């Protein structure tokens, strides 16, 4: 038995790695399907299970020796993406918790540390004019960017006058060059709401951000890239209609 | 004390070959249990070492989740039984009315079961190999024609008199086993018996049959082992007086209550000669086909 | 307790290893010696144990960044060395199996992956003239190389149109630099004849042979040798003569 | 057989949350027990990986 | 559980280590209070315990790629140092044991060979004029150096005619940097006496020295040093007086 070496089978996806910290459960709370007690619905939900519930690559971000770290908004990554995004199109409500490995792995003689972290309703704020006297508000590719994601305005502040100083509040995991290669977050459905539209409202955001910078020496790779995968958990929708997107 | 202890503890002579592995029967095709999810550190399947030199023990339970499936697919068409006994040709003995080969009616064949290639190939695939035979002999003409004429097939083992004539002395078959048929009757069959001096017959000896210096000339005897070396194969007309008609006789073997041994690699080189693995250097072939890049199909 | 290190101790001799693989038991079948149903001669055997049961070391090849691959014939290998090759000499039956060790270590920032495999009845074929038009024969000096062994015409088609590309199937280990530096191979006594002349017949073939080629930058150490170790067990000679060799 | 295995053990629809960890009572700030000296090899509290 | 990974936890001290030898328990035994039979002064001991019963960084050496090797005499080195050394000198009596733990640390592409040794009574001879007739004496910053320490006239000879070749009997630990960074010595009060007056008498002396060099090609780190750090175990005072030094 060991701690680091790990193995994630969801469906017909599999995920090995041989230098990871422990995975971190969320909330300490595993994710779990909708009691008949907290929905309110009468309909019946579709659980599609292996055809949804599996890992995901959608995007692999190039960290460079001064980046200032990016975010993804939850569930809107896959909307478009296999046949998770298929029901979430076709349906209304939506419900499920998803089991985010981020990695990212280089040599010995490298050296940095990123800052995986899941934060709920992670809202964006603008830069107010600069000056301060605009109420201006982000357009949709900042708010949804979906699969490509977005680059940080600012990373001290989160574009939104909270601090990442304080991050590590919310469900993270660090990925160090030295010791990991691979962050593992599992989340529950967190809303107040039993279900959700899934195209409107983000239930969270993840935050790929580093905050001791990578560096090298003129070695043989300078090319080191961050790939995100996802799985939906316990994945439930019901309100049946017509294919709608964004 | 007495005796010495290093006698008495002392684990030489130990008979019985300790079996690290013990066989199981599997008449159905392994059966496929249900999977569910799993995320856990520390249970990882998927990862192995090639170096150790095992083949993987990953289970497909364990890669994806999987449904029940009661396998109930018949090992049987997979047995070594099942799989040689398949009469295939290994000898064709000609017996033309005039030509550069035998033209009086009497042919010579010490047995051997390579030099054709289909059959070879896929007895080649094990080392050792034992079992029963079942030969047939087909009779006929170059054209196929079938002809009123009487054969004698003789057995004629290692160190028994070899015919020299259509009409030798040795044809009297007074202890070696030979058969009499005609062209008109369907093919004779036998059944032939296990006789090597050794456990298994050899389609490798890896080694010389003589002792003393192997200088140039007692060079092509390296890979004799006269252990399969049964004997040879012998026709008649009959005699006396030559035959009237161009005749034409194939052996076929079929192997029943076998037991092959040791596994080998399978041949991907066109033979050249029968009991030597030689081939043609200049002309060296990939073992199957190939394409343009490795990144289309 | 661990896999990976292992140590051999046979008759006077012993060998350490610190980053090995499993041990490999040949055909799943310790060796013994020969039970008193399979023998035929009525000699009674010597079985000298300790003197001629422990590990001998033959040869070193260099592993050059362009190397073909050798191999070595068993029990020809040791019929001129030690006290266990005297007993070959002055009988005509001869019995053992037994334990190769096989050894080549690296850096870590060297890479390749040789390619140990003992072939049993391993007949040797002749290029036929380079177009396939003569019956010629290899020397004593290729099908009994001994001591120092014999280079691979081609490696590919292993001298007797037969495909390394499906060598594994008898008993193998790899040696893979990035994590491996020795492979062991403990072969039983494998013939269809209780005994043999160990001097004629050769029982098997040891194959050393690199696939993905030895690799390494502008470092501090260009010489890789490869070593041959093997150890006699359970050994038995009958039919006791004169001094008897090539 | 009937029915289908891969839907008699399959969890779907699973209901309660798989709790990880439970509340306990902590009316009083945490007390403080005695320690002595320790100087061993394996049990390394320090040392953590965050 | 693991042999390298420590923790040495004493007072308010804290040494973590990860890449360690097994603790050395000196002659097989651990320290002790003086019993009421071994004792002989009628005067009640003060043991001050955690205040004095600590850790102490007292020297850091800088290992050259030549050097000679230094040595530091017990318990002269705290005299001037904490709280421990203010109770040594307004006593006669003192009496307790140490927990050495000498450490350097360097990287995988270093070499060398530290010798970490308590030898106790460690009497200091001189060069007797070069030619041998003369009967001087060591100074007393030699013999009683304390804080800096003193690097040996000749490392051979350890100063008094006895050889480092057999330096290994008396309680030792090499740090050898390819597997350890760090050594630990544990001493009991190795004395013929219950009590001693500390400032007068050295129990044992400490002789941290190479004997297989330092070594490093042309990389990013030439500044290797050697810490010595140690702490006063089971200390027993007697005989109060006032303060009085060297
Ligand atoms: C009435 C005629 C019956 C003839 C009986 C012949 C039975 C012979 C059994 C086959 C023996 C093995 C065949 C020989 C092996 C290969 O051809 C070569 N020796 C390979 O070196």
């Amino acid at each position: 038995y060991s701690d680091r070496v790990a193995q994630l089978t969801i469906g017909n996806s599999t995920i090995t790695t041989q230098e990871a910290a422990n995975i971190i459960v969320g909330y300490g709370e595993w994710p779990s399907y909708c009691s008949d007690s907290d929905a309110t619905a009468v309909d019946k939900p579709t659980r599609p299970d292996v055809s949804v519930n599996r890992f995901y690559t959608l995007d692999t971000k190039l960290w460079e020796k001064s980046s200032k770290g990016w975010y993804w908004k939850f569930p809107d990554v896959l909307t478009e993406t296999g046949v998770f995004g298929q029901n979430a199109q076709f349906h209304y409500l939506y419900r499920s918790g998803f089991c985010i490995h981020v990695q990212c792995n280089a040599s010995k003689f490298h050296q940095g540390a990123l800052l995986v972290a899941v934060l709920p309703e992670y809202v964006i704020g603008t830069v107010a004019g600069g000056t301060g006297t605009e109420d201006s508000h982000p357009p949709y590719k900042q708010t949804q960017p979906g699969a490509d994601g977005f680059e940080l305005q600012h990373p001290y502040v989160l574009d939104a006058g909270i601090p990442i100083s304080q991050l590590t509040v919310c469900p993270h995991q660090w990925i160090n060059l030295r010791t990991n290669n691979c962050a593992t977050i599992i989340v529950p459905y967190i809303n107040a709401l039993p279900f959700d539209s899934a195209l409107n409202h983000c239930n969270f955001g993840l935050l790929v951000v580093p905050i001791s910078p990578l560096d090298y020496d003129q070695g043989a790779t300078p090319v080191i890239p961050i790939t995100i995968t996802l799985a939906p958990m316990c994945s439930e929708f019901a309100g049946l209609r017509q294919a709608v997107t964004q | 004390g007495d005796r010495v202890a290093d006698v008495i503890e002392s684990s030489i002579g130990d008979s019985v070959s300790r079996a690290l592995t013990h066989a199981l029967p599997a008449p159905t095709g392994q059966n496929t249990q249900v999977s569910s999810h799993r995320l856990d550190t520390g249970k990882v399947p998927a990862l192995q070492a090639a170096e150790i030199g095992a083949s993987s023990n990953a289970s497909d339970e364990s890669m994806i989740e999987t449904r029940c499936v009661l396998n109930s697919h018949s090992t049987a068409e997979t047995t070594l039984d099942s799989f040689f006994s398949r009469a295939g040709l290994v000898g064709e003995i000609d017996l033309p009315l005039e030509g550069t080969t035998n033209p009086n009616g009497y042919a010579n064949w010490d047995i051997d079961i390579t030099g054709y290639a289909q059959m070879r190939r896929k007895v080649e695939l094990f080392t050792y190999m034992r079992f029963d035979a079942e030969f047939t002999f087909v009779a006929c003409t170059p054209t196929g024609e079938v002809v009123p004429q009487l054969l004698q097939y003789m057995f004629v083992p290692p160190g028994a008199p070899k015919p020299d004539s259509r009409e030798s002395l040795a044809w009297q078959t007074a202890t070696n086993p030979s058969v009499f048929v005609k062209l008109s009757d369907p093919p004779a069959q036998v059944s032939v018996p296990f006789m090597s001096p050794a456990s298994a017959y050899q389609w490798f000896y890896d080694g010389y049959p003589t002792f003393g210096e192997h200088k140039q000339e007692k060079d092509l005897e390296y890979g004799a082992c006269p252990n399969n070396m049964m004997g040879t194969f012998s026709v008649r007309t009959v005699g006396t007086s030559k035959s009237k008609y161009p005749l034409v006789v194939r052996i076929y073997m079929r192997m029943k209550h076998v037991r092959a041994w040791i596994p080998r690699p399978m041949r991907n080189q066109n033979y050249l000669f029968k009991a030597n693995p030689n081939y043609a250097g200049n002309s060296i072939k990939p073992t199957g086909a190939s394409r343009t890049a490795i990144t289309t199909l």
